[PDB]
């Protein structure tokens, strides 16, 4: 069987910018 | 999500590794692809539809979860990277 | 270990038709 | 969801393949799969119970993720086809 | 959800095996497994928290994904089995 | 690369039963 | 989540492992991890964003999945570990 | 084909501390 597992995260980021309608 | 370069490395995020976005403000889950960004800019922008959910401002925890074999498994080793309110590295923990 | 990764999309696509109850 | 084959093929998808369906005009977010829709015809039909979240005239974003080994996975470039508000494709980026 | 498994065995879903449950009635979209249930029964019983989201009476439709080589999924041909409203089997469709 | 495809699904089934507490 | 690693232990679920948290109490549902907690001090907590949608005093279950081949996958007996409301182990049930 | 199976659960577990601003 295989394992799926948290391998890595980055902690508690500040989202810094946002484009809904990106291309 | 587009990620500053610099954290992926940190992490070992690949780019184009699929990862989750767990918002701590809003408590918004959700499952998207991590983008490299500038080095060094610490951005963390949010495209597409995701905008909808994630907002600038947000505190997120970006994660990523990759498949195992049973040996590998029992030895991992995750890696966490902390970071400030400029998303610059404070820290990186291993396990 | 092996890495679950973004490999293709189709991008701002336009619903065309939906059928809740087709079979 | 019921995709122009067309599409498809320029972006590697087989029928039947698992998606993620992400609603750029209200922000839903789900999972299902492709089935090979007629070529040419521009078709994007949500059948089904997904039917509640995404509707006509909305705009979306289909991704399909794959689990790749190591090597493969550091070679990677996704294929992304943008397409026009008829669903004729426009353009293919490579990675 | 605990299912006849004659409908199990006609699908070539086994017990314990992930599946997703897409409510027709109510939109819900949720992640569990498959129990066994009598067979010949016709029951579809959805126990513990998902009972918040599927009740009694709701017409959902359940699907099982697997992970493929590059080969088999080209070949593949998903089994879909169409039932009445009592969960009897009325067709089996190959691909 | 490995694919994620649907395999088998039973289509508009009607539930006949529910209990949330169970064990 | 961190849970009593005694828990974890009868489950047979790893420490980082991903795990899926059904709410009992309020019907989320979430994908998360496991965090090995204190042994025998029943403890089961909700840190982060998940923080949100599962609240103290819920009534959850934690399901974990993993990646079979065809054989292992017909011959899978699950392991349930049922406990009381201080989260000590009362039986572990077998396939 | 690879299966995606339940292979473990706890059942009915009792919240006992939560920590949204955790590090
Ligand atoms: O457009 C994309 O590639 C992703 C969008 C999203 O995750 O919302
Ligand atoms: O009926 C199906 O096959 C899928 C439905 C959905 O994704 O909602
Ligand atoms: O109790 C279980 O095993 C599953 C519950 C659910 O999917 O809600
Ligand atoms: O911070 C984490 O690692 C996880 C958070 C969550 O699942 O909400």
């Amino acid at each position: 069987m295989k394992r799926v597992m948290f391998h890595a995260k980055i902690h508690r980021a500040t989202v810094t910018q946002a484009d809904l309608h990106y291309v | 999500v587009t990620v500053d370069q610099d954290l992926l490395d940190a992490a070992g995020i690949l780019p184009f590794e699929q990862v989750d976005i767990y918002d701590i403000t809003n408590g918004a889950r959700l499952t998207t692809y991590a983008l490299p960004g500038e080095r060094g800019s610490g951005v963390i922008g949010i495209n597409g539809a995701a905008a909808h959910l994630v907002k600038p401002g947000d505190l997120v925890i970006l994660v990523a979860y990759g498949v195992f074999d049973e040996e590998e498994a029992r030895n991992l080793k995750p890696t966490v990277v902390l970071v400030d309110e400029r998303n610059r590295i404070l820290e990186v923990r291993k396990g």
